[PDB]
Order: structure tokens, then sequence, then C-alpha cells
RNA sequence: GUAUAGUAUUAUGCUUACCUAUCACAAGGAAUAGGACUAGAUAGAAAGUUUGGCUGGGGCGGCACACCUUCGAAAGAGCAGCGAAGGUGUCCUAAGUUGAGCUCAGUGAGGACAGAAAUCUCACGUUGAGGAUAAGGCCAAAAGCUCAAUUUACUGUGCCUUUUUGUACUAGGAUCAGUUACGAAAGUAAGGCCUAACGAUCCCUAAAUAGCCUCAGGUGCGUGAGGAUUGGGGUGACAGACAAGUUACCUCCGGGACAACUGGCUUGUGGCUGCUAAGAGAUCAAAUCAACGCAGCUUUUUGAUUCUUCGAUGUCGGCUCUUCCUAUCCUAGUGAUGUACAAGUUGCUAAGGGUCGGAUUGUUCACCCGUAUUAGGGAUCGUGAGCUGGGUUUAGACCGUCGUGAGCCAGGUUUGUUUUAUCC
RNA sequence: CUGCUCAGUGCUGUGUCUGUUAAUAUGGUUCAAGCCAACGAAGCACCGGUAAAUAGCUGGGGUAACUAUGACUCUUAUCAAA
RNA sequence: AACCACCUAAUAGCUGGUUUCCUCCGAAGUUUCCCUCAGGAUAGCUGUAAUGCUAGUUAAGGGGAGUAGAGUAUGGG
RNA sequence: GUACCCGUCUUGAAACACGGAUUAGGGAGUUUAUCUGUAGUGCGAGUCUUUGCACGUUAACUGUAAAGGCGUAGAGAAAGC
RNA sequence: GGAUACUUUGAGAGUAGUGUCUUAAGGGGGUGGUAUGUCCCAUCCAAGGCUAAAUAACGUGAGAGACCGAUAGAUUACAAG
């Protein structure tokens, strides 16, 4: 009935098998950010092109 | 609990804020035209016993008391919800 | 469970009456319309 | 008689258990013992 | 069906319907019995089904099953147990929001009645008070206390953290787009100083001054219904079946993943022995006892554990026979003495030999009567193809307590199958 | 020789006066589906019966002239009796 | 709760078995959720198919901590 | 000199765990439907020719009309777009 | 056809059938897949009967094969139900 619980023996072994560094895309995450901000950033790129 | 009989809040309607009687809110009885209901009264029917489930082991002894906040400009009633409460007051003062 | 002992007197089988040596049923005659005399001609026990 | 065979069988000691008298209404099965007793005991006077 | 009295329905006559009647009577009852369909009521007569999980075996006890605080946790991250100490299923229109003013707990001295405690005054006062409650943080022209005005405990969509080796809900956080409150203002407010206070689909239900889409021949007319969007009704086993027992009449699947049983490890408990002496012992610690302490040995007691055995190592005692250990009661030999003799108490070497007849009890053990003075143990708690079967532990049956009942009970009592060697 | 107890659980009525109650029928209301009434049997509730039905039926202080015991006395048990 | 045939090769998170060679690589008994703990789903660890054009270490500079130790605020003494 | 008995569940088997007296012959991941992904092949905004008809040295093979399938436009509960 | 009860269906405020009670109209009635009344338009005329062909075929009787080759193939290659 009662076996165990847990174990972290050999999760370091398995985890180091491949820590791999997952890269961001972009610094600018446009989700979030202040809308009062972006809304800006819009109308400066749209205006330039013309 | 007690809570104000008037007070201003946010007409959705109106845009703005604006004072509006608050009452406690109904709680109806289902009507038998009711399309679920209609199911039910069809599947009941033959023999096979009670067909759907009802909850034998219901704990809690509470229930969270939504307002009706009625517009008096509006016209037009907004339901704001509380936390759960075990007695609900007018204020008298 | 099984069927009762007073259930089982219905179905008849060996719950019948032991009426081999009974001489007869006992009754008066028909009714037929005054006053009839009957000679007994012995008493006896079924 | 075992619980099977009739209604006031079984037990580790011998009793009846259960009340002992039984309505018009009961099934076949079930009425067993005192039928419709609108008294009970000693029938003393009366 | 029918005739007549009275309040379409009640009453009591009629027989020919129908019915009991005997298969054949003849009467008597009567628009009723009964049957047919629908509705309600009824504690197992009968059927179907259910009767969680965790757990140093299971049961009983408990909730460590959803959440929160401190410690364990080893100064990053992370970390288990029926590990330690607790808490939550709420409370509050103010105990919320804002602005202003003030400082608390306590100690010291004073002050009519005034006392250890009433109200008043000054002085010191780093926060030990208080902040709804658990515990830990946090806070002094405040987040505390008081006064005043108030409803931001507001509406609408994304985003982030707890948590992605598993995305949700709960809770919290930063914004945008509104709108109000308060303040001279900068600003602050999206509840409560911060960490717990709660919940899916389906179905129902409420929100619209009565709105947005659909009802398939009508760009149809009332009723009614169905949708999309936002809350509530609830699942504490808290990612959420709708659910009581018993079996010694039991069955099956498997399990040494898990108990009873021999062994193993361990030695608390039981047994045996040291070291020290604080005194008993007339006097005198060490002839003989030995406290309060401290250190060991033993596996002849019982625990603790779950390694072996569940496609089975035949389980208690007695009877019968063997061998072994010494921590020696007697016999052999020795030393001490509170050793005159005798009987004793006690130390050392010695296991060759001896260690018993009976009453009750299933007994092991115990306890008496009697004798040649009189120790205790091991070998699968030696020894069941060597016996016996009294006990323990099946199915029959009785008593007592418990249970509504089936049934239960290291509670008692009685009847109850003990197989095979010819193989090495 | 078979004491006491009808509270619970049964069963039961020469028991109904009320309260709760289904379909149906009657009544109101809408253009209809429908909705709102009122009515009301058995059963339950209420009131009696029943233990050779099922069951049930005590604990503790003080107290006689030596101590001892407690004739005697006080108090509590459930919606019945101890 | 008889026997015979059929539904029936019923179901089993459980037991037992599961047939040639060489060669290269080579695990897991852990997370979340489950009437979940003799079982599943999800991630991990492993193999294979490929396809496009640094670090399981130290140094140097700079943040974070309240364990070991140590010691008239709270506690014990 | 070396060498424990194989198979099996297992953290651990030479085990006092279970299966196994000998030998021969039988003896266990197969097939169907609806899909997933990789590789091969043909055509390509197309593609499939089969239900069926016409052929035949006849269950095959060969020829072919038109529908239909999937693809080519999606979002929304829906109206409309 | 209606109300109600049961079985049945993809049929959903009933797809079909059946019991019980109830029961039409015929210058009118049915159907148009959301109950109900109501106004148009469209389309058929129930409650009686007969009828070849295309289609089915684990029974019985009488050429073909990438199948089995006497523990196989049917239980049966033979004095086998």
């Amino acid at each position: 009935a009662k076996r165990s619980n847990t174990s972290a023996h050999n999760r370091s072994h398995q985890h180091h098998r491949n820590i791999h560094k997952c890269v961001v895309k972009k610094l600018w995450f446009e989700k979030g950010m202040n809308a009062k901000f972006l809304r800006n950033a819009r109308y400066a790129k749209a205006g330039q092109n013309k | 609990v007690h809570h104000p009989k008037t007070k201003k809040f946010f007409c959705k309607f109106c845009k703005k804020h604006t004072m509006c009687k608050v009452s406690q809110a109904s709680r109806g009885e289902e009507r038998h035209s009711a399309l679920g209901r209609r199911r039910y009264d069809r599947k009941q029917k033959g023999f096979g016993g009670r067909v759907k489930p009802i909850l034998r082991r219901s704990k809690k002894t509470s229930k969270k008391i939504s307002l009706r906040f009625t517009c008096q400009s509006c016209k037009k009633a907004t339901m704001y919800c509380l936390g759960r409460l075990r007695k609900f007051e007018w204020t008298v003062e | 469970g099984h069927i009762v002992r007073a259930q089982r007197r219905g179905n008849g089988s060996v719950f019948q009456a032991h009426t081999h040596h009974r001489v007869g049923p006992a009754k008066f005659r028909a009714l037929d319309a005054s006053v009839i005399s009957g000679m007994v001609k012995e008493i006896i026990h079924d | 008689m075992n619980p099977v065979d009739h209604r006031h069988g079984g037990g580790s000691h011998q009793h009846m258990g259960a009340p002992g008298t039984v309505a018009r209404s009961a099934r076949p099965g079930q009425k067993l013992g005192l039928i419709a007793s609108r008294r009970t005991g000693r029938r003393r006077g009366t």
C-alpha cells in the first residue's frame, strides 16, 4: 500500500541530457505595453510611408 | 450585513453615474414550456426510475446575494453581485 | 427468498383433501314444490 | 426456520425481531403471523 | 337502462341487461358485482443496483482529500511523511473611499470624596498598542485613533504573476477607454495594510422600459419558444457519479506490493552482570546486602519492523527418544565469613553423572500432598508420512450483552474426517 | 405461576368534527395554446383501543446506643413504566 | 439456486506464455489531473526521419541571501 | 585452471520463490473500417473512373458519357457580409 | 382526428404503432418538420383491392482457385454422425 511519495534523484540527470535556452522573438510585447504609446507608434509609421 | 436602499452607480446604458433604487434579486420558479424542461418531461415518462441526478451530498449553507440596481433616469436594471452572505439587512439610520 | 409454506398450499399437489373413503356430499334433496315422509334407512359415519 | 424460508426465521438467537402483526394490504409472502389484529394478548373479560 | 319523490344530482323501487347459483336451474341480488383504462396511497413479497480515497496490513480513530501562516528545508531555485504549532467555509454601508488634525501601549510623579482600577495634569515615551480573525511580515505629521464629507465595494476588452514537467477557476498586479467621489492642490480611490475566506459542462434562472438575431412557401400578424453576450442556483471526495449493511453457507481473480506463523536485523520491555559508594550491618562503607547514578551482556519474555514464504515450510500442549549450552541446585576440588560445632550466606574451577511420584487445570506457567538432599535453557517456541486431538479455528445447536434486522463478540458451553514411503 | 409499561415502532376503529392531497369534473379568464382558482376520497396528521404484538423495566448520598450493615429517608432517568 | 445446448471465443486496471542471426544507438520508476495509489492521460528521459545557414568550467566587474558559527530586544534561566 | 540451472515476476533468484521426467509434430501482434504522419509514384487548380454502360482470348484486362467525392474562401449562434 | 398511457424513432411543445375514453366534415379536407390562433400562396384528395422487372440468399440439390495436403482441410480422404 504505502509506496514512495516523490524523488529528485536523477532530475538533474535528465535536465542536463539536453537546459535549452528559449530565445525571445522580439523585446516589445504589443499585447502588453501602454496602448497610448503604441497608438502613437502606429501614426509614426503610417505618416512616414506617404 | 447591512446595505443602502438607494446609492449612486454607473448606469451602463446612460453611460454615467446616477442614483438607483436597489432590491434583492428574483429567483424565478421554472416554467414548463422551457426546452430543457420539456426534454425532462418526456424522458421521465415510461419506466426505469428517475433519470437525471439530484445532489444528495450538498454541504454548504450560503448564497451569493445578487442585487438589482433599478435605475431612475435609464429605467433599466443592472445586476450587481456581492460576496456570499448568511444574512442581508437594509440600513435604517 | 423461497416461496413460503402458506403460499404453497394454493398450488395444491400434496395439500389436497383425502377424499377416497368419503361416502358423499352431505345436503338436502332439491326443493320441487305439501309434506313428504322419509324413512331413515341407516345412519353412517364418514 | 432460516431467514429465506420464513419471515420470522434467522438470527443468532431465536426471536421474531419484526413487529409480528400485519395489514390486510400486506402481500403473499408477507401475511405471516397475526393478520389485522384489532386486539392482542389475554382477552380478560368482555 | 328504467319508474317515482325531493334538492343537472341525492333517495328506493322495477327486471330484461348483468351477476352469484346448479350445469340446468329458480330462486335471490341488481344498473350494482366484476372486468377494462387512468390517477393517488402503502419500511424488502419480488426484482435491479450501489455501499469512496489516504493509511509503517486492514478495521475503529483521524482528514494530513480544497485552501492559508510559521518551522522542518541544509543563507539561490526545489524538497517528503498519519512530521511540529495553528487557522478558513466568514465578518463589515463602514470595520470601504478621500481630506484634515492628533498620537498610541506603558512607566513616572501629582490631584475633593478616590481606594490596586473612575475622570483631570505635566514629563519621558522607536512603536512593545492598535490595524475584524490564524501565524508571520509591514506601518508614527501613518496604514493607528478622532472628526467631516462621501459610494472607485463602479462600467467594458485584452495583458501579466502564482503555473506552465501543463496552460483553467480562485486570488492578486500593471494598464488602456470611460465616468464619478474627495482635496487649495499635486494626486489618491478598481474594496478591507499584505499573505486564506471558495467551484466545470448540461439544465434552469435573472439582467434590455422592454433590444440584438431565428421559427425554413410568405423580407407576416399577434401569443409562445430558441439563440449570442453577462451574473446566480452546486457539487467540502472542493477538475465536480445520484447510492446502507451482512456472510462462520460463501465463490472467483490475483497478491509475500500486505497481516496471523518460523527465521533475520533491533533490544525499548523482560532476564543477567559490572563500575561507584550513601548508607544499612550493635561499633565499622566493601562478611553479606546496596540507593541516587553510570556502562555493558543476553535472545530462554514481549514488542517494533516487513527482508523471505499466499501455484500452502501442517499452527498449542502432552507422550516418546537424542544431542548440545552453562549464567552450577546436588555430586568432585577449593577460598571468604558477623566460620566454635551443626545448619547457613557467599566467590572461583568444573557440564562426566543425577535432577523425580501425584491432586485440580487443554494448558505452558502456577499451586498444594509426598520422597534421597535438589538448577535453568537451545536445537523451525527440537519432535503430527512418530502418536494423541484436550485447546485453538469451519459448516449443527444453546445462553448472555450488542444490533430494527441479516448477523456480531481474545464472552461462555456442547457435538464435530488428522491421507501417502515402494524413490534419494 | 405467569408482575409493571401503549412513549417509539407496528396493527387497529360502530372514528371525523377539522388540516394536508392526484387525475377528472364544475367555475373564472385569453383570439387560442394556456393560466389562476376552488373542490375533494383513501392514506398520513389528530383522537381512542391493544404487551400469551414487537419490545422495555437504576443510579447515588445520609442513616439504629462499640464498629458493621442500612429497616428508614432524600434525589434523578425517557414524551411509557422503573 | 439442478442439468443440456445456445447468446459466447461474454468481461478481467489480474496470472502464465509470446518462435532466426549480426550490427548501431539506448531509458524510466519523476511533474500536473483522474471514485486516482496492481491503471490511465499529459510532460520528461530514448530512437528514427530528417531539415536550415557552444558550455553541468573558471576569471574580471556588479546585484541577492540570513544557514553554520557567534551573541540587558522576545523567551528560558 | 576455470565453470552454481535454465525460463519468470522482481530493488534483488543458485535459492528453502513458481514452471520444467524424455522425444517428435502442432503452438501466440493478424485482418477490416475511419484517420494520423513520414517516404515512394502519377497527374496538378485540379484530381479520382468506382456506382454503371460498351468490350473481352471473360470475375481480370481495355475503352468511355455524366454526376458525385475531396480541393479551389473564410469568419459568425444567426441575420446579413 | 383529439386528450391520456405505454412501446418506438434522427424526428426535436411526438416519427410510427397500440390500449382506454372521445369522435368529425364532405363548396370541404390533408400537407408545407417549433406549440397556438389568424390572413394569403402552393400542392394533393386518406380511411377498399390487384400488379411483372431490377433486388435478397450462414438451407438443400447439381466450374473455378497465388487455399489445405492426413495432429492440416469439414466432426468425417477409409463400413462416420
